[PDB]
């Protein structure tokens, strides 16, 4: 199920738990230690323990499937100003902000269409 | 996680029963009797004469509220649904006293007899208990100590359920009858009389289910508890045994040592009903755990009279098979 | 005017425990406490007798 | 017209020209305007400067956005903005009182209460 | 006997037996979430779907949408009679411990 | 004036139908980024779109929006619920402020999904350009915004009865 391209190792900058009454809805904020973009993800969080977790190898998808999110539903890519894109999840947002040196996965009304990724690692 | 409620401070979480094959990714039993009655038990609690208590085990909450349901008014038991009137002399009357008695809970078994169709009297035949209710009110006529209480100038001044007397329709006579036919309490106030009244009914004790009108509930408690597993976290081992044992109620948690410090766990985690202080000693807080668990669920049924508790839960759990095969063919 | 033979929202039968309290409220216990030793434990049945008036008393007074 | 997407096309030919012959089928088809009237043509002008900006903001952003997603298409397509001036038209021509319209007590009540 | 009960509803039926809606008359939440319950928990159904339509509570208007290839006669009646076996078992554990 | 004039009025240009009370409130509990739901809360959709008369076709059932150790679905696209006559939609701009500023405004629903957001009287309610009017009644004509209405009506306020 694995258009993905993506094949990545991360770590994590700052929680913001705050905001929503689920601590496991907060606000990841990674960077990517493949190059260095950012994601914002909203995972339900449980077992992240450094200031925001641990290895992310996020393989965003169309092995042990670990591998959790997925909505199949509807999208927002602006250019940026760094053309990034908006992954919803009908209430988990996940902002990938990058270049084109990352592969394929996207279309305006597939980049929901995708998986995930956290620790087989 | 899986059936562990959990009790925040703000908002109970935890609670939808979320153990269905496919919607948990450990694994959710195709559901049915080898995992489910090697697991189910039934312990019981106190038994007693109009108050039973129970401890089901590996229900989930579909079922047991499917019980306490079909025990409150979807289960039925002997109870007045008319009153013909003969010289109701009396004070507020015809509706109340209709209804008053229409309350009062009478002792014949409900599973030896049937509906009631559009008969003679509405029918006459097998349901009509039909009671009979003669009191008279007049003036002690001894009362010398003039100006005294009304216990004492007066003469069965009040209608208790006691003046109830039984008629007989020939159907019954030798079956019942042999006193397990009057109400179950000889005392109820149904209407105080002044010397020059009386009243005489007659009371048509017809069959009827709950939902009908609730006045054919057998059951008052119908309605509980899960059963709390409250946890605790490297405890507070010492002088904070006052406040874990003030917090929760007075048997719960033992106060055993000093210098074994040992605020002493948990004694008896099923006689709190969850005061809940204790988020708010605030430094305490942080250390229990509250959790109903998802197995107990807890019964505790007590009748009205008409059955023995005992009778009345086996009536529901025997009413539900009787629903759940009656749409299976 | 008379006291409910059940408590409205809970199903327990209570007509039966108004001439003990009049027997209960001189042997004088505190009103929390004559309903204590009768066997309401719950909201309901102490609202059921310690809100009620017996106006049955009164309005008999004169009846006729 | 976003979301209906009509996904074939992308940017070849910077379609800001693309967008201008679009424009011309525009002044095409609401030519065939006219019937009771009088309530288009002293707004079709506009319109059509309005997509004449949107043509400008569309070749701002493919040059500097674009200077590989296409820059996510930047979605505009032919089939995009026709479908756009036609449903235009029929709101333009649907809101038209007079033929009707009873226009009067309405405004009386809209002072009134 | 269930010739007036259950008014099942496939007329644009997408799967053959897709829109099965027993309309189970004169019932409530009590049997209505019991079965609901029992459906759910098999690996081929997807609504237990359970919810009275109409102000009074007679028509639980079950509508059980299985995965497609079977009918929903067959869930229905595999949770009818898994509750039939559930509440007998129940029944035998409970009564032989009223001998506590 | 049975159709047309319930939802829009020339005094005001502002729809008088709307979410009164707690239809707000439950929906917006709905689309709170917290609720997370389970395949057995099927049940709730079903008094919207596999319910009372008129609106008897499947549903799609949105699909498993997580695949965790605990499959979950989330709270938003339970509400963005009906499978009969596929529609399109677009709103924006809530009751808040802006920045991903713990998002409850530019809410952003596309064809009939429900991307970022959580509802409100702006967005749900006798609002002016952005309802479940101005985008279902305009694009697309009548007839689909008194039957999302009913879907919401059934909907949300037999949620809240699970939540208190």
């Amino acid at each position: 199920m694995a258009g993905i391209l993506f094949e990545d190792i991360f770590d994590v900058k700052d929680i913001d738990p705050e905001g929503k009454k689920f601590d496991r809805v907060s606000r990841l904020h990674c960077e990517s230690e493949s190059f260095k973009m950012d994601l914002i993800l909203d995972v339900n969080i449980q077992i992240y323990p450094v200031d925001l977790g641990d290895k992310f190898r996020l393989v965003i998808a169309s092995r042990a499937d670990q591998f959790e999110y997925v909505m199949y539903g509807k999208v927002y890519r602006i250019e940026g100003d760094r053309l990034s894109a908006y992954v919803s999840y009908g209430g988990l947002l996940m902002r990938l902000q990058g270049d084109a040196n990352n592969l394929h996965g996207f279309e305006v009304d597939s980049r929901v269409y995708l998986l995930m990724k956290k620790l087989a690692f | 996680m899986r059936s562990r409620v959990v009790l925040g401070e703000f908002g109970v979480r935890n609670v939808h029963t979320t153990d269905f094959p496919g919607n948990y990714s450990g694994y959710d039993d195709a559901w049915d009797q080898d995992r489910f009655e090697k697991n189910f038990r039934v312990d019981v609690v106190h038994m007693d004469e109009n108050s039973l208590e129970f401890d089901m085990v590996g229900i989930d909450a579909a079922i047991a509220n499917a019980f306490r349901r079909i025990l409150l008014a979807e289960v039925p038991t002997m109870a007045v649904e008319k009153v013909l009137v003969y010289n109701n002399t009396s004070i507020v009357q015809d509706e109340i006293l209709a209804h008053r008695l229409g309350l009062i809970p009478i002792h014949a078994d409900p599973r030896l007899f049937e509906y009631r169709n559009q008969g003679d009297e509405e029918g006459t035949e097998i349901d009509t208990l039909q009671f009979r209710l003669q009191v008279r009110c007049t003036r002690n006529p001894h009362a010398a100590k003039d100006s005294s209480d009304p216990n004492e100038l007066y003469v069965n001044h009040k209608v208790y359920t006691r003046h109830m007397t039984w008629i007989p329709l020939g159907n019954q006579a030798d079956l019942f009858p042999e006193g397990t036919i009057r109400p179950v309490h000889d005392d109820i106030l149904i209407a105080q009389l002044r010397p020059g009244q009386e009243i005489d009914l007659l009371m048509h004790c017809v069959k009827g289910i709950g939902k009908d009108h609730a006045k054919f509930s057998p059951v008052a408690t119908a309605s509980y508890r899960l059963l709390p597993d409250i946890t605790l976290l490297e405890p507070v081992e010492g002088e904070a045994a006052e406040e874990l044992s003030r917090c929760f109620s007075p048997g719960v948690i033992e106060v055993q040592e000093v210098q074994g410090k040992k605020v002493a766990r948990v004694a008896n985690p099923r006689l709190d009903t969850f005061s809940r202080e204790i988020f708010r000693n605030e430094k305490l807080k942080k250390v229990v755990r509250l959790a109903r668990v998802r197995d107990h669920y807890i019964f505790s049924v007590e009748s009205t009279g008409v059955l023995p508790p005992d009778v009345l839960v086996s009536e529901a759990i025997k009413v539900l098979m009787g629903k759940c095969r009656r749409f299976l063919d | 005017m008379i006291i409910p033979v059940r408590c409205f929202t809970c199903g327990k039968i209570v007509g039966n425990k108004w001439e003990a309290y009049l027997g209960l409220l001189q042997a004088e216990y505190t009103e929390g406490d004559a309903l204590d030793a009768l066997g309401l434990k719950r909201y309901c049945c102490r609202r059921m007798l310690l809100a009620h008036v017996d106006l049955i008393e009164k309005l008999l007074n004169y009846a006729p | 017209i976003k979301a209906v997407f009509p996904c074939p096309s992308e940017p070849a030919l910077s379609k800001n020209e693309l967008i201008l012959t679009t424009e011309s089928i525009m002044k095409k088809s609401e030519f065939l305007c006219c019937q009771d009237s009088f309530l288009q043509e002293i707004k079709k002008f506009i319109k059509g400067v309005s997509e004449k900006i949107k043509k400008t903001r569309d070749k701002y952003g493919i040059n500097d956005n674009g200077t590989r997603v296409l820059y996510q298409l930047d979605r505009i397509t032919p089939t995009q903005v026709e479908k756009f001036l036609e449903t235009c038209r029929d709101k333009y021509m649907r809101a038209q009182m007079e033929p009707g319209s009873a226009v009067g007590a309405l405004c009386a009540q809209s002072i009134g209460e | 006997g269930e010739r007036k009960t259950a008014l099942e509803m496939v007329q644009a039926a997408g799967t053959d037996r897709h829109c099965v809606t027993f309309v189970l008359h004169e019932e409530d939440h009590t049997l209505g979430n019991s079965l609901r319950y029992m459906i759910m928990k098999n690996p081929e159904v997807e609504f237990c779907g359970y919810t009275t339509t109409h102000p009074s509570e007679s028509k639980i208007n079950l509508r059980i949408q299985t995965r497609g290839t079977l009918p929903a006669v067959e869930p229905f009646q595999r949770g009818l009679n898994e509750l039939m076996n559930v509440c007998q078992h129940v029944l035998d554990k409970f009564e032989a411990s009223i001998k506590d | 004036m049975g159709t047309k004039a319930n939802l829009v009025t020339p005094r005001n240009g502002e729809p008088l139908i709307a979410a009164i009370q707690d239809f707000l409130t439950g929906a917006y509990l709905l689309t709170l980024k917290d609720t997370f739901f389970d395949r057995a809360k099927a049940c709730q959709i079903i008094a919207s779109i596999l319910v009372g008369k008129d609106e008897k076709i499947k549903v799609r059932l949105p699909p498993p929006t997580i695949l965790k150790p605990v499959t979950l679905w989330t709270g938003k696209q339970i509400f963005s619920v009906i499978l009969r006559p596929s529609d399109d939609n677009p709103v924006r701009a809530n009751l808040r402020t802006k920045g991903l500023c713990a998002n409850d405004s530019y809410v952003t629903i596309q064809n009939s999904e429900l991307m970022s957001g959580s509802m409100d009287k702006g967005t749900l309610g006798s609002g002016s350009k952005n309802n479940i009017f101005y985008i279902l009644l305009r694009d697309w004509g009548q007839n689909e915004a008194a039957d999302a209405m009913s879907r919401l009506a059934r909907l949300a306020p037999v949620y809240l009865s699970n939540r208190g």
